């Protein structure tokens, strides 16, 4: 609540009060819990398994978990010709398009 | 059901290794050049080519 | 009982997916994976060792 | 190749083994310190 | 890095070819001619299948 | 796929991820999910909990 740059706290509104919580409080899932890479501003960037839904949650300063969901069907598109499994030892270098970790775009 | 066993592969840098013929069940050997390993401290060897 | 691992130490190895998309040298890179039992049990060969201090 | 009996034994204790699987090695790349090979397809695990 | 595929086993007949092929993940296959027409054809495949061409 | 992970003494978890087509070999003539109370007896093969081998 004082324009900080830390890797600990995060703001959330409560009855005209910005209050703080921790990055370990939030959690995202579609089928399994995802994994978190990019945390800045209003924006959170994850990689996540094959998706039917999406669910986002965090926990209060009073430890009450506010966790709610959004309807969105997530399928990663294939690359190449192979409905593949994960990233293996054998990779052919085929083009793709990813977000970067530049906090100032 | 069978079992494919390889040992740890031999590395000859500043040198060129070569096989030894041996009556193994499906003996398969090969020496590769131009390779460049990476580990803890970067390349395992000093020169590259 | 069970004194055979007195000459062992772990095996830092290049796991292809350490999270993060790209690859890294983890001390928990899997090496061999057996499932030959018909009862769906996975026998995992990992690098590090357990129990022994 | 690719059939149950790719590997063969006369007894359960015969150390002499017949094999037909073509474990064909491939080229490893830069940093990829490992052994890349053509996988031999099993006999059993699809014959089941 | 995309995965590669495992090389399938293959033999020949008089002016034809039988290819026995092993996937693990759902994988495409395609073939064509190099004449005046392509006679292009393709199939998805998911299981250890033979094909004649 | 398959993931194996733990947390170090530096409080930094490693999670290695290996592509492994786990498929349960179907036992009997029923493609069930978990063994219930009311079952028959078929031969199968597992791993024991012994240490020496």
């Amino acid at each position: 609540t004082d324009d900080s740059h830390d890797w600990t706290k995060l703001r959330y509104m409560d009855s005209h009060t910005p209050a703080d919580a921790e990055r370990a409080g939030l959690l995202v899932r579609t089928s399994a819990p995802c994994t978190i890479t990019g945390t800045m501003g209003h924006f959170i960037l994850a990689r996540c398994p094959k998706g039917e839904t999406l669910t986002v949650g965090f926990t209060d300063s009073r430890k009450i978990s506010h966790t709610c969901t959004h309807p969105f069907h997530h399928e990663p598109p294939v690359i190449g010709r192979e409905r593949f499994h994960s990233r293996p030892q054998h990779g052919k270098e085929l083009p793709c398009s990813t977000y970067v970790q530049s906090t100032a775009a | 059901e069978y079992k494919t066993v390889i040992p740890s592969p031999y590395v000859k840098c500043c040198g060129t290794a070569e096989c030894k013929d041996k009556s193994l069940p499906d003996y398969s050997c090969k020496v590769f050049t131009g390779v460049y390993p990476f580990m803890w401290g970067g390349a395992y060897c000093f020169c590259d080519a | 009982n069970f004194n055979v691992y007195k000459a062992t130490r772990p095996y830092l190895a290049h796991c292809p997916d350490c999270g993060e998309g790209h690859s890294c040298h983890s001390p928990i890179a899997l090496e061999r994976i057996r499932n030959e039992a018909t009862d769906g049990t996975l026998k995992i060969q990992v690098s590090l060792q357990i129990g022994i201090k | 190749p690719g059939q149950f009996g790719d590997i063969q034994s006369r007894t359960p204790e015969s150390k002499d083994v017949y094999a037909n699987t073509q474990l064909v090695l491939q080229r490893p790349a830069a940093g990829t310190v490992h052994v890349p090979y053509s996988q031999a397809p099993s006999g059993f695990k699809y014959w089941l | 890095r995309v995965p590669k595929a495992r090389n399938p086993t293959v033999t020949y007949g008089k002016n034809q070819v039988t290819m026995l092929l092993y996937p693990d993940h759902p994988t495409l296959l395609s073939y064509r001619n190099m004449g005046q027409e392509p006679n292009y054809h393709e199939e998805w495949v998911t299981h250890k299948k033979e094909v004649t061409l």
